[PDB]
């Protein structure tokens, strides 16, 4: 009965910290997604604001 | 065209674990990196034009003063980012979704300390009842007794 | 002129490489049949081909020397023994990148003193050993 | 110093260069007749 | 001769010299590992003949049949082990076929049947190889013996030969 008693208080421990590292995980990397999306943004403008004025110094 | 800012790509970055998607978290961080190098080449504006140094040099008449102007007047546009918005509101419904799975958890996690903390004050004397043991540790119906 | 003409931080990696070709190159015949061989040497068998591995370089693209630095870091302190020795050109690139990108302040601060301190020391260490991880 | 380098034993073509080819001509006649016959084999299907 | 031959066979004979080295690194390895194994083995083998040292067994006359087990090697450059087992076992055979005796060997080393097949082809009853490459253990030992049962000699009086 001594061993039931401390499985089962066990178990219900490491239930607990599961959960509590659970709940945290899905919005720690949501938070990561977020950022990681701005990210991909970047580049975009600055490819043509480079290439015009090789481009007109070129013509020059 | 200053840096749009962002968080630091930690170990959050691979505690996605995307079903099938580690390659898509792969793939971005590929692309963090190239996006940096990007960044990184080159400044953040192309180099002034030296016009009058330009017209100097410049033994045509009308086809150098008329590609000036022009250049003057040449205003390239920017990229839209829609797109960013609209994964911007998906990350926000999938917080909205990790939030109430939160809350669940919490829940659940709440009824497992109550029924820890009623285990471990029940426990007593050792010298309880035979129906009383039931609690944590009860028998079955008839044919279940095998051994 | 020896080591006098270099970095206290290439110095201090320089060392260790140098030593450790040595020991791989004394047993580099025997690298035709190294999986019937001591432990120790297979240890220095694969050591020395991971820091050959290393030195080699493409054309036309010189590296700083807080670049070189890390890399025979990475490579010196066994954080390449585990990768297979194809690989190690691949993971060498990626890693260049990644310091280069993520952690240019620690380089710009190995270049500015000129070694690699203790606390430099140990952001290497965390630095190698998440990429390392992350690298698979 | 006077040193070596790799592939030097067939290039003085002497004893061991000859041994060593016709120990690798021998080897390889036996393993292109044994791919021959599972060629063959594999080609009757 | 000249320079050039001069220089290539120096380059040749140095190149040799490393690789006898490097096989003598080798070679100096597979027998610290066998010395290792040896001492359960030797055990082992002197408990399994200690039945028969303990008793008179001994063949009481000629039987018409005779098993020889060659035990030997796939690999060459040993020196005089494979002539001497090869030696023993010529000189064994020949001495039990001047008594009219019906002589078969079996050779688990592919040297023996290299050595023994210009002259005895045919009393080999069954061959084995990849002796030699690998350290030898009881599963190895245990399909020899089973083929050798399974050969259908039936060999009344037996006899092995090792180094």
């Amino acid at each position: 009965v001594k061993q039931a008693s401390i499985k089962q208080i066990q178990d219900a421990i490491d239930l607990e910290k599961s959960q509590q590292a659970l709940v945290q995980k899905r919005h720690y990397l949501f938070d990561v997604q977020r950022n990681n999306i701005a990210m991909a943004l970047e580049v975009t403008y600055r490819e043509r604001l480079h290439r015009v004025y090789k481009e007109i110094k070129n013509r020059l | 065209r200053k840096l749009a800012l962002k968080a630091i790509d930690w170990v959050a970055f691979g505690e996605i674990i995307p079903r099938n998607q580690k390659a898509i978290a792969n793939s971005l961080k590929s692309w963090n990196e190239t996006l940096s190098t990007r960044l990184a080449a080159l400044p953040e504006k192309p180099p002034a034009i030296d016009w009058a140094y330009y017209k100097a040099t410049v033994a045509k008449a009308g086809l150098v003063d008329d590609f000036e102007k022009k250049f003057n007047a040449l205003k390239v546009p920017v990229p839209e980012d829609k797109y960013t918005a609209l994964v911007d509101a998906e990350e926000q419904e999938d917080v909205k979704r990790c939030a109430e799975f939160l809350s669940l958890s919490k829940a659940r996690i709440e009824a497992y300390e109550k029924e820890l903390e009623k285990m471990k004050n029940i426990i007593p004397f050792d010298q309880m009842t035979i129906e009383d043991l039931n609690e944590v540790f009860p028998e079955t119906k008839l044919d279940k007794k095998k051994y | 002129v020896g080591s006098a003409a270099q970095t206290r931080a290439m110095k201090q990696v320089a060392g260790t490489m140098k030593l450790e070709l040595a020991q791989y190159r004394e047993v580099a015949a025997f690298a035709q049949f190294g999986s019937d061989l001591d432990a120790a040497t297979q240890q220095l068998l694969s050591r020395g081909v991971r820091l050959t591995e290393l030195l080699k370089q493409g054309q036309y693209a010189p590296m700083a020397i807080e670049e070189q630095v890390a890399v025979i870091y990475a490579g010196v302190r066994g954080y390449l023994d585990k990768l297979e020795p194809s690989k190690i050109t691949k993971f060498e690139n990626a890693f260049l990148s990644h310091v280069i990108s993520q952690h240019q302040a620690l380089l710009g601060k190995i270049r500015a003193d000129g070694k690699i301190s203790e606390e430099t020391d140990a952001k290497l260490k965390e630095i190698v050993t998440n990429f390392l991880a992350g690298f698979e | 110093g006077v040193r070596s380098g790799a592939g030097a034993v067939r290039d003085a073509g002497g004893a061991f260069g000859k041994k060593e080819q016709a120990d690798e001509e021998r080897y390889f006649r036996a393993r292109a007749r044994e791919q021959l016959a599972a060629l063959k084999k594999h080609h009757e299907n | 001769a000249t320079l050039k031959d001069i220089t290539r066979r120096l380059k040749s004979i140095k190149n040799i010299q490393k690789i006898t080295k490097s096989m003598k690194m080798v070679a100096a390895a597979k027998y610290a590992r066998a010395e290792r194994d040896l001492k359960p083995a030797r055990v082992y083998g002197i408990g399994s003949l200690a039945l028969y040292e303990k008793a008179d067994i001994k063949v009481p006359e000629d039987k018409k049949k005779h098993l020889i087990i060659g035990v030997s090697s796939d690999r060459g450059l040993c020196g005089a082990i494979h002539s001497s087992v090869a030696k023993q076992i010529k000189s064994e055979v020949a001495n039990l076929t001047a008594a009219g005796k019906e002589v078969k060997i079996v050779g688990v080393g592919d040297k023996i049947r290299g050595i023994l097949h210009r002259t005895h082809s045919d009393q080999f009853l069954v061959t084995f190889k990849e002796v030699g490459r690998k350290p030898p253990t009881f599963g190895d030992a245990s399909v020899i013996a089973l083929e050798l049962l399974n050969s259908g000699y039936e060999f009344d009086e037996g006899s092995i030969i090792f180094n």
